């Protein structure tokens, strides 16, 4: 129980920035999203959503202490939202 | 009495969408008019400038609402044009309402009318349709007042029975509405409840 709250400062102190194909990866996943919202559970995919994906984005970057966010960071947090869709469903 | 309402509602086709994205991504990844050009504009235009109408462009205004109200428009409409063009005048700083402005209100106010004009929030249908349920009571109240003496009737069950008997399937609050339309015309007396035909 000691551990984790110098682990997290550290966490907070790095603050990771984000590479470009990164992000049209996460472009197309918000427009696989967006077709998912086409397709009971009415929440869909917001911008707003867009940014709380980023958001999960960077926590995970801030874990591994790293300077870029890896792809399959990215499809584990869109997994990730997933889940939360089979919440939505379950 | 608004003079403009504007449906954001879209839906996605992933066009543009993308483009949000990047931009919106594109503060992270890197670092027209000024707003206090904009304030002093919006200051010197709305005391200092004073547009006039021309007796020329009124032709224009009442040809395009014969064209309106042919089409659906009131007269809110055409003082919303006066007062749209009278303020493109005081946006070019010209003093003068030209021809041009017309047609931009104009167009301005029939892609807001795109979205007998139907406001009350009432269509025409359901203003039809309550005189028929208003027939239909009336038939189901002669057919009680030929099956029984009493015209007084319970609302759940007469309700039950017009909705099964008359037509497909409607509101319960539409029925009663009806009915409380033939209270102001006094010809179906209610009590509470019961309702008793004449």
């Amino acid at each position: 129980p000691s551990k984790m709250r110098e682990y997290i400062a550290y966490a907070k102190t790095k603050r990771p920035v984000m590479s470009e194909a990164v992000n049209d990866y996460v472009v197309q996943a918000y427009i696989r999203l967006r077709q998912d919202s086409k397709r009971f559970s009415f929440g869909q995919a917001t911008p707003r959503t867009l940014l709380g994906i980023i958001r999960l984005s960077q926590a995970l970057a801030k874990l591994r202490l790293a300077d870029m966010v890896d792809i399959d960071d990215v499809e584990e947090a869109l997994r990730l939202v997933r889940v939360s869709k089979e919440s939505l469903y379950q | 009495r608004f003079d403009l309402v504007y449906l954001v509602l879209d839906k996605v086709d992933e066009k543009n969408d993308r483009e949000l994205a990047k931009h919106l991504t594109n503060l992270y990844l890197e670092d027209v008019l000024p707003v206090e050009f904009l304030t002093m504009y919006i200051s010197y235009a709305k005391e200092h400038i004073h547009p006039i109408i021309t007796e020329a462009a009124k032709t224009e205004l009442v040809r395009a609402y014969v064209g309106m109200r042919k089409m659906t428009a009131t007269t809110r409409q055409l003082e919303s044009m006066i007062r749209l063009a009278e303020a493109h005048a005081k946006m070019k700083l010209k003093n003068v309402v030209e021809l041009e402005d017309v047609q931009e209100a104009v167009r301005l106010i029939r892609s807001a009318i795109k979205d007998k004009i139907d406001m009350n929030l009432v269509q025409t249908g359901k203003s039809v349709i309550q005189r028929k349920l208003q027939e239909d009571l009336s038939r189901e109240i002669m057919n009680v007042l030929k099956d029984q003496a009493s015209d007084s009737m319970s609302f759940n069950e007469l309700i039950k029975q017009i909705n099964e008997h008359s037509q497909d399937r409607v509101e319960s609050s539409d029925i009663q509405e009806a009915l409380s339309r033939l209270q102001q015309e006094d010809k179906v007396i209610v009590l509470g409840g019961v309702r008793r035909s004449v």
